[PDB]
């Protein structure tokens, strides 16, 4: 009859975990996810000692502990560095056919991010490097699209260009 | 001492430094007066890890006493030492476990081959199978003893990594004589604490495979014990290195080693230094910066 | 920090290793073999087991093509015993190299003192600048291209001849690029170095 | 002592002590 008690007290935790898992991947905020997971773990810690002996409670506590442990990689997966190419690379390497618009937090959670941390680290490293190069090209585009040649009047005959040192220094850089 | 002890324990807690048969010494030397008593293996190892920092501070003070050029010792040296100790302990334990697993697989295959030749003896090729079996079983026995040796290697790994980890972290500026003096002091302190470590340790050999040494000698590495130890320090570094090379061989060595990665030369005195540093940091190519006597502070972060 | 700086002990070790390599190569082998009883020999011994296991299960009843696969198993039979002999003979060899190396140590100390004196020569005259390549070339001449060593096989005579030729060639090479006033000074320095290194 | 670096300050202490002892402490104006 204590099986009914542990199942009834664990049902609410299961509903909240599933509701979090059903959230679309775009709307996930990892800090809010950590807050919700911490609330769930503290709620689990308050169960009667009789329920805690069961394997189901240990399994659910271990599951939330694993989600907390991979919350770091979840934060890294919300990085703006990742693009369509990097999502394709993750899908190919992890052998998962995700749909980026339709992706949910649960699908990433149940995929063994803990075991496959090396692949995730490699892909996000490549994403960081490519983001660095992309933002450098963005800086070039913005600077040269917004650069105006300064002009200073010369004896009321015309305006000659001033700032050769700055222009040549920027071009050389 | 307490801060070093606590920051050591919580960084080396993930490591398996537990030995159920650690015979506590009758008289132990202690830097942390509040050590748990009788100390366990983890407690003794962390106390020795603090002994490394304390002895290095004493050595630097002694070098100042005799007029020698001293170098600042800071907590980051201790953090780098503990990080190197953890990485080295994990690497060596992983290597030994891989070798032991491969030898177990080899014993399985040797038993399989014994079964195959026994099947072939069920069938003048048959007579000489008595010789091949006489070889195979001997090889099997040999591999068995090899497996036994690996167990002893486990019992010796921890202290050995400590005596190497400190060497990678602390004694990089010192001369060869003081490097050996510090190593002997650390080894004596480890012996005093009953921590098991190899008696005749070769630092340059314990931290590098001969393929790497051959590759370094292929590059412009003057082949000496000090130069090999320095080359190791340029491989197992957590913090970026400062190469004091009046000869100039080490710069060429770094250049030849990282030529595949397209390393580029720069100096602080050069006018176009900051932009080259910006490019190297932005794109990830390795960099060598010369003339750090005029060290710019922009490189501090 | 990574210090690639020559010092007294570093040059002493380099010179001692060079002498052991040039004049007692057997001890050089027994020394390089004492630092190869660490990972090198055992790594090769099991890397041969890797090729053995590669060519041990490649069988379909053709293991006894001639009942001569033992050759591949004999190539590992030899080395193991050999690397089991050296592991057993690792205290005799260590004591032997220690005793033989201490004999050639005064030469190493003299070498370090001579080179550091040549480095000290800068503050006597601006021209008196000599690289470490200069001292090492002097030593290569004294050890390998020394005509006085030809026909001498006893090691003690070779060591004495090497020491005397080291002092002589160092003085000749340095003093050929010095003013006549300072020849006596450098000779006095070398005489003091030998007096430090002389026995009795 | 530029070649020799073993005690140099042990002798230099006595030498400087003797030099201080030799020079008079003050010169009256």
């Amino acid at each position: 009859q204590d099986l009914k008690g542990v199942w009834s007290e664990l049902s609410k935790v299961w509903e909240q975990i599933d509701q979090m898992k059903e959230q679309p991947w775009v709307s996930v905020q990892p800090r809010k996810l950590r807050q919700n997971l911490d609330a769930l773990l503290n709620q689990l810690k308050s169960f009667p000692a009789r329920l805690r002996q069961y394997a189901s409670y240990e399994f659910v506590q271990r599951l939330l502990k694993g989600y907390m442990k991979i919350n770091m990689l979840v934060i890294e997966l919300k990085s703006e560095a990742l693009k369509d190419r990097h999502w394709k690379q993750l899908m190919k390497r992890l052998h998962v056919n995700w749909v980026v618009s339709e992706l949910t937090l649960g699908q990433i959670w149940d995929v063994d991010l803990q075991k496959n941390e090396a692949i995730v680290k490699d892909v996000l490293l490549v994403a960081q490097g490519e983001m660095a190069l992309e933002e450098f090209l963005k800086q070039i585009r913005e600077v040269w699209n917004t650069y105006e040649l300064d002009l200073v009047n010369y004896q009321n005959k015309c305006r000659l260009i001033r700032g050769w040192d700055d222009l040549f220094n920027k071009v050389k850089e | 001492t307490e801060a070093l002890y606590q920051v050591g324990k919580e960084f080396t807690s993930k490591m398996d430094l537990e030995k159920p048969n650690y015979i506590v010494p009758d008289y132990m030397p202690v830097v942390y007066d509040k050590l748990p008593q009788p100390p366990s293996h983890r407690e003794a190892i962390v106390n020795s890890c603090v002994f490394v920092h304390q002895t290095l501070h004493q050595a630097n003070a002694r070098l100042a006493k005799r007029g020698g050029r001293t170098m600042a010792i800071t907590p980051r040296h201790y953090l780098d030492f503990i990080n190197h100790y953890a990485n080295l302990f994990h690497e060596k334990r992983s290597e030994l476990e891989e070798q032991q697993m491969h030898l177990n697989v080899g014993l399985r295959k040797i038993k399989e081959t014994v079964d195959q030749v026994e099947e072939l003896r069920r069938d003048a090729k048959v007579n000489r199978s008595t010789a091949l079996l006489k070889s195979l079983s001997a090889e099997r026995e040999r591999w068995e003893k090899t497996s036994e040796t690996f167990k002893n290697q486990m019992s010796t790994i921890a202290g050995d990594c400590l005596l190497s980890a400190a060497f990678i972290a602390y004694a990089g500026y010192f001369d060869q004589q003081m490097r050996q003096n510090l190593f002997t002091t650390w080894s004596h302190h480890l012996q005093q604490a009953n921590i098991q470590f190899r008696t005749d340790i070769a630092r340059t050999e314990y931290l590098s495979n001969a393929d790497e040494r051959l590759r370094w000698q292929a590059s412009s590495l003057p082949a000496d014990d000090l130069c090999t130890e320095n080359a190791i320090m340029l491989k197992r570094f957590n913090r970026y290195p400062l190469i004091i090379d009046p000869s100039g061989q080490a710069t060429e060595f770094i250049m030849n080693e990282y030529k595949d990665r397209k390393i580029t030369r720069t100096s602080f005195l050069d006018d176009a230094f900051r932009k080259n540093l910006e490019s190297a940091l932005r794109f990830g190519n390795p960099l060598l910066v010369q003339d750090v006597e005029s060290y710019d502070p922009v490189l501090n972060p | 920090f990574v210090n690639f700086t020559v010092t007294r002990s570093s040059l002493q070790s380099q010179c001692l290793n060079e002498v052991l390599k040039a004049e007692r190569p057997d001890v050089d082998e027994k020394r390089s073999d004492l630092l190869k009883l660490q990972g090198e020999f055992q790594l090769r011994l099991r890397q041969l087991e890797k090729s053995l296991l590669q060519a041990l299960n490649e069988v379909k009843g053709r293991i006894l093509d001639d009942d001569t696969i033992i050759t591949t198993l004999e190539n590992l039979k030899r080395e193991a015993a050999e690397v089991t002999r050296k592991v057993e003979e690792t205290d005799i060899v260590m004591q032997e190299v220690e005793t033989v190396s201490q004999q050639y140590l005064p030469l190493s100390t003299a070498c370090s003192s001579i080179y550091f004196t040549m480095e000290s020569l800068k503050q006597i005259h601006f021209l008196y600048q000599y690289s470490l390549q200069f001292f090492l070339d002097i030593y290569h001449n004294v050890l390998y291209e020394n005509p006085n060593l030809k026909g001498v096989t006893d090691h003690t005579q070779r060591l004495s001849i090497i020491t005397k030729d080291l002092f002589q060639v160092a003085f000749n090479r340095v003093a050929r690029g010095m003013l006549h006033q300072d020849h006596i000074t450098f000779a006095m320095l070398l005489a003091r170095i030998k007096l430090k290194g002389t026995v009795g | 002592m530029l070649e020799d670096e073993d005690a140099w300050m042990r002798t230099l202490h006595t030498t400087a002590s003797n030099w201080l002892h030799l020079i008079p402490q003050t010169l009256s104006h």
